[PDB]
């Protein structure tokens, strides 16, 4: 993968442990959905 | 279900069940569990 998208926030059961993926694609979300994700 | 993991008072020895149910979830909650259950 390159880059995730922002609508990870409109899943609604989907999690980082969810989305397995390697550290360099968890990286990649903004920071407003930084905010709302690590507060699901 | 990964919403287990959301219980805070839930751990390892709370939550008895087969190995293989247990490892049905992500690694990175299990990781967490444990943390949460050594310490």
């Amino acid at each position: 993968f390159e880059v995730l998208p922002p609508e990870l926030g409109d899943c609604r059961a989907l999690k980082r442990a969810g989305l397995v993926v390697e550290d360099a694609l968890f990286e990649t979300l903004p920071s407003d959905v930084r905010e709302q994700m690590k507060a699901d | 279900p990964v919403e287990l993991g959301e219980c805070p008072l839930l751990k390892r020895s709370g939550l008895v069940v087969e190995e293989d149910l247990f490892s049905t979830l992500p690694p990175e909650v299990k990781e967490r569990l444990w943390r949460a259950d050594k310490e």
